[PDB]
RNA sequence: CGGCCCCCUGGACGAAGACUGACGCUCAGGUGCGAAAGCGUGGGGAGCAAACAGGAUUAGAUACCCUGGUAGUCCACGCCGUAAACGAUGUCGACUUGGAGGUUGUGCCCUUGAGGCGUGGCUUCCGGAGCUAACGCGUUAAGUCGACCGCCUGGGGAGUAC
């Protein structure tokens, strides 16, 4: 996330840009992930579980949507 | 018999997929929903806003015929994509007509450049063009009487992404998105883009030849968090948006609307 | 009676998208144009005619017909159809156990009737404003629900339906009691509960109207006979 | 909306650095097939090419390193 | 004309904030001494009411059974849930050789002569159902002839 | 691997009956053909039709009376794992005579009743009801 | 795997027609050659278990083929086993 | 089983043809492969960390938390032969409504464009008939059948003793 302040650019704006860049990188997230050792099994489980959740969100909810709430 | 088989291939022969054949007769009007029947499986829920012309009031009663569009079938119940895009093809045909005699003539009136090219509006629709196209020379329509009457002489068109810059006054004078993503880049180039779907965090305005823009929720207005983008703008509408940010790598052009 | 050309014009031949189909409707389907299922009009028409005939026959023995269509697009039309041949109908949401649980619903009907009488024949007026309002609301509710079936008395001797998948509860009820069913059945719907299936476009308004009209005519004819 | 299907390329080239550069991050990372919309078959190839390039110092492993 | 036999009555509970709410289930079966049979399963806070309900249920949703004289037409198996049931036609005089719930259903049906074992579960409700199923499926000679496109003498 | 062709055929027939299939096709065999013929005679199927020279396909045409299927039950009895041979006195009665038992005898494949009449038993192929 | 040319050569020698390729004897020969080739590999790479599985399978197949040959036609089998030098 | 490269090497799938001509399926004993930990001999040892030590916490804390930390984890060659070694679902074959995908071929079609119409392999989810104690399974069956094998017979005692 290397950044250079442009000529006649505000500080705040620059900071914001930097933040955005960082977010894009996913650096903080990566750091968080590597704080502690995740057993392979655990890693697998999370990934599959997450996937399942995503699938549920996509399809079941869509089905629900077809019918009106009131 | 084979009467029906022949009738089927006949009816295949006498329809096409896009909004081309002006076939749907308006068979019920109620504000705010028009509805047609172009020989499809169901009737369209048409907005009223694909059919009022240039000052706000309706133009077509019962029996009237506009084609719509297609290639999308069944979201649960219903049939179409809107006929207003239909209209775009007609506009494209008129723009194309230029090529034949190297001069399309209508009226173009361009007061100012959102992103470096005066805006030209033809009939109901208004389009944005690159900065040169508005004036033949360095004349500049800022000194001209505001929203003046000329025509449009075309300066530049982008051929994939739809941006057309046209020539006001001077009658006498006569893979693919992502490599060179530096055209609308530089900090704040304003664009005219139709929104597609508003995902409760976003609005997804994306027009410039196979890209994706967001205008997510933070700008959109001059209130931050209580906004809910479906209330505040539209569905399917061409708006004020500019880039504010491009990543040509993780294709996220992050446009804005508070400008 | 009803011609093929007319049906075509209406938009009977159109069906639902291919992903929403029922494979029990594979006999009644002809093909798939632009990823949308086309109902076979050669197989539909005779069936339709048969159904009409049956309806007429029913009418002739003084049969009570019930017209069901709670789509909300063709709610106006079904009511009209019903009224033309002075028969009964359910154009708004079918009350779960209308027929199976008639004896309870008979009380509701009675109540509605009473309310109507109070409104009209009494001419008393002089009622507390909130109470009066409440009464009015109740009346409205009843009318919406059971307006068509208030003069039905008992159970109907046949049941005409505009969509089988949408009115499955009604259909099921009719099967439990054994009332003949005359359902319009699009490609997505299930024809197994239906006695006299009619393969046709439930969704399109003009088609629905057409379906109604012929039926009404046949009922009238039966009555005349 | 894959580029390589349309171009109809037999194999992605690590030497074709410019092309690669569209699919790499500002931070050097290879961009996901969700974002680019690259076809799966091609994506792997692209990745491989990028890796090769990195070995040959044609592309950088990361923005920071020096 | 209809005969009606309450097979079983069972007390069933529902736990609530206070304690246990008790109720009674009545399994009955009714028949006209000919083909027609129907079981009913009724439930109420008091027994008699429950029984009545069951009877009412039974009286509607009856079912016809083809009976060659006093007995069945051929050996027939019937299953439902745990209860799997075998019943076999038998010579005049032998009586209903069958156990429990199964017997009752047979009696009302107007079978007089059967050899019938209930394998598996003998949960009255299930077993009666099984019996009913068995009876229902059982086809006659005439019916079979009709099915096959033959006369009765061709089948024997 | 395919170990019992007759059994397979029977299974196919059953499935057809279940699924309301008009006709059921399979690779032809002489025994199979005979069985089909027998069935036809006894009136459980409409017609059978063998077709082909190199690898011929037997096609049975299933029967449906009043909606439901005709072949109510159809089980193999003899099977490669465990063969069943009956003497003319020990020959069974399927559904107390209402169904049939296909039995292969020295004088060709026939229904159980036929076999009895002849005065000979044999390998019991299948019960059909 | 066995190189194309080698395979062709093998086919030509053992196969009667040379276009045949599927002759039992020919197949056996092909198998045998492959086995021979793989011996060298496996001397080097003793822990390559996965690869060895394939070899084992091939061997089994060859054995089966031999057995088949034996019941059908003994003389031919004998000839084959002389040619290849298969102890059985 | 996961950076990249090379060498040796096993299987799978498709496309057409050509050939062989039942050579097949299953398999008690038998043979092999078999995570992690563990063992032996010789190397290696950054990080992590059973054991151990101290600091906390606590009524206690032979734990959880913290600071350290050795076997081990890594390599070579042997042994061990077990795991919720799981889809808690033996292998092989046949047959029985559908939908939405993913992946990897391949035939035709104006690829007029990212497409259009098929046809094969493997695969994720939903669901019909049927099945099931129900939960659920559902063309990758737990459906309808056949072939072979393995295994179960109340809980504990015990997968223990001899």
């Amino acid at each position: 996330p290397v950044i250079k302040v442009r000529e006649n650019e505000p500080f705040d704006v620059a900071l914001r840009r930097f933040k955005r860049s960082c977010e894009k990188a996913g650096v903080l997230a990566e750091v968080r992930r590597r704080e502690f050792y995740e057993k392979p099994t655990t890693e697998r489980k999370r990934a599959k579980a997450s996937a399942v959740k995503r699938h549920a969100k996509k399809l079941a909810r869509e089905n629900a949507r077809r019918t009106r709430l009131y | 018999e084979s009467f029906a088989q022949l009738f089927e291939e006949s009816l295949k022969e006498i329809e096409t997929r896009p909004g081309s054949i002006v076939r749907g007769v308006v068979v019920a009007i109620d504000k705010d929903v028009v509805l047609v029947d172009a020989g499809l499986k169901s009737e369209s829920a048409i907005p009223a806003e694909q059919f009022k012309n240039a000052q706000g009031e309706l133009e077509i009663q019962v029996g009237d015929e506009v084609d719509v569009a297609l290639d999308a079938v069944e979201d649960g119940f219903g049939e179409t994509l809107l006929s207003r895009e239909k209209a775009k093809r007609h506009e494209a045909w008129i723009t194309l007509e230029k090529a034949y005699e190297d001069a399309e003539t209508v009226t173009g009136v361009i007061n100012g450049k959102v992103k470096g090219g005066f805006t030209v509006e033809l009939n109901g629709i208004r389009a944005f063009l690159p900065g040169s196209l508005v004036d033949v020379r360095p004349v500049r329509d800022t000194l001209h009487l505001e929203g003046k009457e000329l025509e449009f002489k075309v300066i530049k068109l982008d051929q994939k992404r739809n941006n057309v810059v046209v020539s006001r006054r001077a009658v006498i004078e006569s893979e693919d998105p992502w490599v060179a993503i530096a055209k609308r880049y530089p900090e704040g180039t304003k664009l005219t883009g139709r929104v597609t779907n508003l995902t409760d965090y976003g609005c997804f305005v994306e027009i410039e030849e196979g890209v994706e823009g967001l205008v997510h929720v933070s700008e959109m207005d001059w209130t931050n968090k209580n906004i809910h983008p479906s209330k505040v703008v539209n569905v399917g509408d061409v708006v004020e948006v500019m880039v504010l940010d491009i990543d040509e790598e993780r294709r996220r052009i992050s446009l804005g609307l508070k400008q | 009676t009803v011609s093929m050309r007319d049906m075509l014009k209406a938009g009977v031949h159109f069906g639902h998208q291919t992903r929403y189909w029922n494979p029990k409707m594979k006999p009644f389907i002809f093909g798939a144009r632009n990823k949308v299922h086309i109902i076979n009009l050669e197989k539909t028409v005779p069936m339709f005619n048969e159904a009409l005939a049956e309806l007429n026959k029913i009418a002739s023995r003084k049969g009570k017909i019930l017209f069901v269509g709670t789509k909300r697009a063709a709610s106006e039309a079904v009511k009209d159809a019903a009224l033309s041949c002075d028969q009964f109908f359910v154009n708004h949401r079918w009350l779960g156990g209308m027929l199976t649980n008639w004896k309870t619903v008979r009380q509701s009907i009675k109540r509605l009737k009473d309310l109507e009488t109070q409104s009209q024949d009494g001419t008393f007026d002089k009622l507390t404003k909130k109470e009066a309002l409440m009464r009015t609301r109740e009346l409205e509710k009843l009318e919406n629900s059971l307006g068509g079936i208030k003069d039905m008395g008992g159970l109907p001797d046949a049941l005409f339906v505009i969509d089988a998948d949408h009115e499955h509860i009604a259909i099921k009820e009719a099967n439990n009691l054994g009332i003949p069913v005359f359902a319009i059945v699009d490609t997505n719907s299930d024809p197994d509960g239906v006695d006299f299936v009619i393969p046709g476009n439930d969704d399109a308004i003009r088609a629905v109207t057409l379906y109604l009209g012929a039926v009404a005519a046949t009922v009238r004819e039966g009555r005349s006979q | 909306f894959c580029r390589f299907t349309a171009e109809g390329v037999q194999e992605i080239d690590y030497k074709d650095i410019a092309t690669l550069k569209n699919y790499i991050t500002e931070s050097g990372k290879i961009v996901p097939s969700r974002i680019t919309g690259t076809r799966a078959k091609y994506q792997r190839q692209l990745a491989r090419a990028i890796k090769r390039a990195r070995y040959l110092s044609l592309l950088p492993y990361t923005d920071r390193h020096q | 004309e209809l005969q009606e036999k309450l097979i079983a009555v069972n007390r069933v509970s529902k736990t609530v904030k206070g304690g246990r709410i008790f109720s009674f289930t009545a399994l009955t079966v009714v028949g006209d001494g000919n083909g027609r049979v129907g079981f009913g399963y009724g439930k109420a806070r008091e027994v008699p009411a429950a029984i009545q309900k069951a009877m009412e249920k039974a009286r509607r949703n009856m079912i016809n059974v083809a009976l060659n004289n006093g007995t069945l037409q051929h050996p027939v198996k019937g299953v439902h849930t745990g209860s799997r049931v075998f019943m076999q036609p038998a010579s005049e005089g032998t009586g209903i050789i069958a156990g429990g719930a199964m017997r009752a259903v047979l009696e009302v049906a107007g079978v007089h002569n059967v050899l019938a074992k209930a394998y598996g579960s003998t949960n009255p409700i299930n077993v009666v159902r099984a019996t009913i199923d068995g009876l229902e499926n059982m086809n006659s000679p005439e019916m079979v002839a009709a099915k096959r496109g033959k006369s009765v003498e061709e089948i024997l | 691997s395919m170990q019992d062709p007759i059994a397979d055929m029977l299974t196919r027939i059953r499935n057809g009956q279940a699924a309301n299939k008009a006709a059921v096709t399979m690779p032809s065999s002489k025994l199979k053909v005979a069985i089909a013929n027998v069935l036809k005679e006894e009136g459980f199927i409409e017609d059978f039709k063998v077709e082909g020279d190199t690898k011929p396909e037997l096609e049975l045409t299933l029967k449906y009376f009043q909606g439901k299927a005709v072949v109510e039950s159809i089980q193999r009895v003899s099977r490669p794992g465990l063969r069943i041979y009956k003497r003319k006195d020990e020959l069974p009665k399927v559904m107390a005579g209402l169904g049939i038992a296909v039995v292969s005898t020295s004088k060709g494949v026939m229904t159980d009743r036929a076999a009895r009449q002849a005065g000979l038993g044999g390998e019991i192929i299948c019960y059909v009801a | 795997s066995l190189s194309t040319e080698a395979t062709a050569k093998i086919v030509s020698e053992f196969g009667r027609d040379a276009n045949d390729t599927g002759s039992t004897e020919v197949q056996v020969a092909l198998l045998t050659a492959q086995i021979n080739h793989l011996q060298g590999h496996f001397a080097e790479h003793k822990k390559d278990h996965h690869s060895r599985r394939g070899l084992l399978r091939m061997v089994s197949q060859r054995r089966k083929l031999l057995d088949y040959l034996k019941r059908k036609d003994v003389a031919r089998y004998t000839q084959l086993i002389e040619r290849l030098g298969l102890r059985r």
